[PDB]
RNA sequence: CGCGACCUCAGAUCAGACGUGGCGACCCGCUGAAUUUAAGCAUAUUAGUCAGCGGAGGAGAAGAAACUAACCAGGAUUCCCUCAGUAACGGCGAGUGAACAGGGAAGAGCCCAGCGCCGAAUCCCCGCCCCGCGGCGGGGCGCGGGACAUGUGGCGUACGGAA
């Protein structure tokens, strides 16, 4: 009766939706049993069903977002949620290409007068 | 008359609950808080009351987003990667 | 080139040509709003000398500021204290009006960054300055090594912290005997150095 | 018509240029070449147009 | 030659285009968090609710505070395969929304109450 | 109040000096950090001298000393021209060069 | 007041739910130092000065 | 009598970006007192200090002389010791009060406008192809657009530069 993500990874989307619907129906029945006295065995299944629902929804969301970012992999413009989210300042940071960019004057200076290795007392 | 008799006619309230700071300081007629200054964009604070600043500062609340930032920096702000699968 | 001639013409302000042009420009500017975007630099040579370059991402604004001094922000009298601090009328602001125009231009354009400003006209009650601004996120600015320094976060709001040319003069910093203050970072840095008791471990 | 402020400004600056004693340095450009010579000048200039994109 | 009929100069109406984004702001639309199962929490089994069900031919449920009467009616119809005459809702002095679901005369509240399990 | 021949003293403690007291308990840690940085910098340039570029011979102004000889900031351009070393090349080989220093003697 | 707003009603509901006493089985825990709720609010004193 | 360029000026749920607030121990720019001392008190002192406002970073500011000196000269900025409780300021009262040189920690220098020579030799945006693309770059193919002669880029800046 245990629901594991390993089996849910390969299942089709419609099967996962049907499993989610069945779990939600079971959770509603468990709530009805809870408010009508019920039993300890029935009441302990509420957490199990809630965690199964969470697992199914997590698998659905992870698969959907992986496919979506696969689709946008290569496009210049991507949805904001798919963009990397490091920090407010780090996204305003330079592109790492302009930092290495050097003007012709700087390249001329470095090429003409490079820093050389030397030793003394000999 | 100015004492016990006057306290009888305290019938209508002048302050309500502010929706930005949560304190019962929102002035109804002036539409201003005076604890945080809700209509003003900037929060109300002063250096002549350090205890008031300590009561409502960064460390007092949940820190729901900043606590994750601390650990993410502590590991290196890595994004879009997973540990080696078993 | 023509820029030398333009500069020499602008040095002869008392001449009839320059005074006529300045009067017409002052009237036209006085007929406009206190802060509006100017499409082209009125003085191309001065803008080039101050650092403006005819490239995308360079913007200028014309700002009108009231002339005169600064009276004390108090009620009628009410300078409660010793008669030393009774001065209300004949007291003057430490910063210059050009720095105020730069500050207002930077305040209005938070995204842009103020580079420098120059003088174009003045009335008895109004002064007009052209403030040069640069967009820090335009690809023409990011990809140029000579201008990508201003895109760094350490240069946010230069006019607010007195790092522009107009704001630097009010700080009273320089080399030589004539200052002897700001001999550290600034006046306050020197004051802190001269007003700290260095208590060593061994005294 | 109560014109917008920019239309009134651009008309009033021309009115001022008419009213004020314009110095000869600026007034010189009011004397412009006539049409018959201008069209010949343009005809000659069209032959020596600089290379475009 | 267009004459100015009126002495007033108003701003002409210029062409404005409809937004055509190059990329969506977010990758996927948000899934609804008020599905037919989240709206209905649990039926009420109190003595007053039991008498209401037995006599008035209604059903008593505990509902999410954000739900509307149309949403409650549709959720009950989809869940219990029933047709609703009307719904009366109230907010209890504890933060929970209480709804009385009047059943159509064709169906019986006692039978569906037995089917769902409350009695 | 004075009392039977003490010195007239004017301590400079009329401001809020206790607010700006600078202790020196950081001194040994500062010295250790400086030594570690110096050793790391020396290791980074393995064959080059740890002190840095060669410094010129300089005589001091202010007739008080008038005779001591210390190290200068850099060799003047005239000295480089006489010695036959390019000013831009010299800084890449470990020779200090500054262009402000004149040459009177 | 019988003319309360939604926010005030939610606040009153939360206070009423918080007014309940501490359950007994909490006392049986290993590391427990709590004997009573100590935050019970009565409607005669401590008049909840909204 | 309308169309076609240009200059100034508006409208956008137009395409793509950017700023807003918080913290604020350290930092920068303003504004800015009175308790107190003078055995009273008004200049002074408290004090460019507290209070108030604005703006950042991991440091900030400053910074490579329109300098110091008057010597047989030194040589960016920052900090430590000393100069020195000194020169000087001050109802010359109370009190306030630096700088140079010297010894150290560290040490790094440079770029424009203008002046001029190169056919704008320059830059931005959109389409396609190849690489990698989770701090969106490089090359090529586009009589595809725009910016720019009211001046972009290359050489070149006081230590001289160009041919
Ligand atoms: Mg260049
Ligand atoms: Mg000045
Ligand atoms: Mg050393
Ligand atoms: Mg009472
Ligand atoms: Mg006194
Ligand atoms: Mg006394
Ligand atoms: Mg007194
Ligand atoms: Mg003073
Ligand atoms: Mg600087
Ligand atoms: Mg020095
Ligand atoms: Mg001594
Ligand atoms: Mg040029
Ligand atoms: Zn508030």
């Amino acid at each position: 009766a245990k629901i594991k993500a390993r089996d849910l990874r390969g299942k089709k989307k419609e099967e996962l939706l049907k499993q989610l619907d069945d779990l939600k129906v079971e959770l509603s029945q468990l709530r009805v049993a809870k408010v009508t006295g019920g039993a300890a065995s029935k009441l302990s299944k509420i957490r199990v069903v809630r965690k199964s629902i969470a697992r199914v929804l997590t698998v659905i969301n992870q698969t959907q977002k992986e496919n979506l970012r696969k689709f946008y992999k290569g496009k210049k413009y991507k949805p904001l949620d798919l963009r990397p989210k490091k920090t407010r300042a780090m996204r305003r940071r330079l592109n790492k290409h302009e930092e290495s960019l050097k003007t012709k004057k700087q390249q001329r200076k470095e090429r003409l007068y490079p820093l050389r290795k030397y030793a003394v007392k000999a | 008359t100015k004492g016990t008799s006057s306290f009888g006619k305290r019938r209508n309230k002048t302050h309500t609950l502010c929706r930005r700071c949560g304190s019962k300081a929102y002035h109804l007629q002036k539409s201003t808080c005076g604890k945080c200054g809700y209509p003003a964009k900037r929060k109300r604070k002063y250096n002549w009351s350090a205890k008031a600043k300590r009561r409502n500062t960064t460390g007092t609340g949940r820190m729901r987003h900043l606590k994750i930032v601390y650990r993410r920096f502590r590991h290196g702000f890595r994004e879009g990667t997973t540990p080696k699968p078993k | 080139g023509a820029y030398k001639y333009i500069q020499e013409l602008w040095r002869k302000k008392q001449s009839d040509v320059m005074r006529f042009l300045l009067r017409v420009r002052c009237w036209q500017y006085r007929q406009l709003s206190a802060l509006h975007r100017a499409p082209r630099p009125t003085r191309p040579d001065k803008a080039r000398r101050l650092g403006y370059k005819a490239k995308q991402g360079y913007v200028i604004y014309r700002i009108r500021v009231r002339r005169g001094g600064r009276k004390r922000p108090v009620p009628k009298g009410a300078t409660y204290g010793k008669p030393v601090h009774h001065g209300v009328n004949q007291l003057k602001f430490a910063r210059s009006l050009q720095s105020v125009a730069e500050e207002r231009a930077g305040r209005h354009c938070g995204a842009l960054r103020v580079l420098n400003s120059y003088w174009v006209g003045e009335d008895s009650t109004y002064k007009f300055f052209e403030v040069i601004l640069i967009d820090p996120f335009h690809k023409a600015i990011r990809r140029n090594p000579d201008t990508q320094w201003i895109t760094k976060p350490v240069h946010k709001h230069r006019e607010m912290r007195g790092l522009t040319s107009a704001g630097r003069k009010s700080r009273g910093l320089g080399k030589g005997h004539k200052f002897h203050h700001t001999i550290g970072g600034s006046r306050r840095a020197a004051w802190r150095r001269r007003n700290t008791l260095q208590l060593h471990r061994y005294r | 018509v109560k014109w917008p402020r920019y239309i009134r400004l651009q008309r009033q600056r021309a009115i001022l240029y008419k009213r004020l004693k314009v110095p000869p340095a600026i007034n010189q450009f009011t004397q412009v070449l006539d049409r018959q010579t201008a069209t010949q000048l343009l005809k000659l200039a069209h032959k020596y147009r600089p290379e475009t994109k | 030659k267009k004459i100015r009929t009126s002495p007033t100069f108003r701003r002409p109406k210029t062409l404005r285009l409809r937004r055509q984004p190059k990329y969506p702001r977010k990758s996927a639309p948000r899934r609804n968090k008020l599905d037919h199962y989240a709206i209905i929490k649990f039926p009420l089994t109190t003595e007053s609710a039991m008498k209401k069900i037995e006599d008035n031919n209604t059903l008593v449920f505990i509902v999410d505070v954000k739900a509307n009467k149309h949403q409650i009616k549709q959720a009950v119809k989809k869940l219990y395969d029933i047709d609703v005459a009307k719904v009366n809702t109230l907010i209890r002095p504890d933060g929970e929304k209480k709804a009385y679901v009047r059943l159509a005369p064709d169906y019986d509240a006692l039978d569906v109450a037995n089917k769902i399990g409350i009695i | 109040a004075p009392s039977r021949n003490g010195m007239i003293l004017k301590p400079h403690f009329h401001k809020d000096w206790q607010r700006r007291v600078a202790t020196w308990f950081n001194q040994p840690a500062r010295k250790i950090r400086r030594r570690k940085a110096r050793q790391a910098r020396a290791r980074r340039i393995a064959p080059r001298p740890a002190s840095g570029p060669l410094r010129p011979i300089v005589r001091c102004p202010t007739v008080r000393y008038h005779t001591k000889v210390r190290a200068g900031r850099g060799f003047s351009l005239e000295e480089l021209r006489v010695a036959g070393i390019h000013k831009k090349v010299a800084r890449t080989i470990g020779i200090s060069v500054d262009p402000r220093r004149r040459n009177k003697s | 007041s019988s003319h309360k707003t939604f926010r005030i009603k939610r606040f009153l509901a939360k206070k009423q739910k918080q007014n309940r006493p501490i359950p007994q089985w909490i006392r049986m825990k290993t590391g427990n130092k709590i004997r009573y709720n100590s935050k019970r609010r009565h409607w005669r004193r401590t008049k909840l000065g909204l």
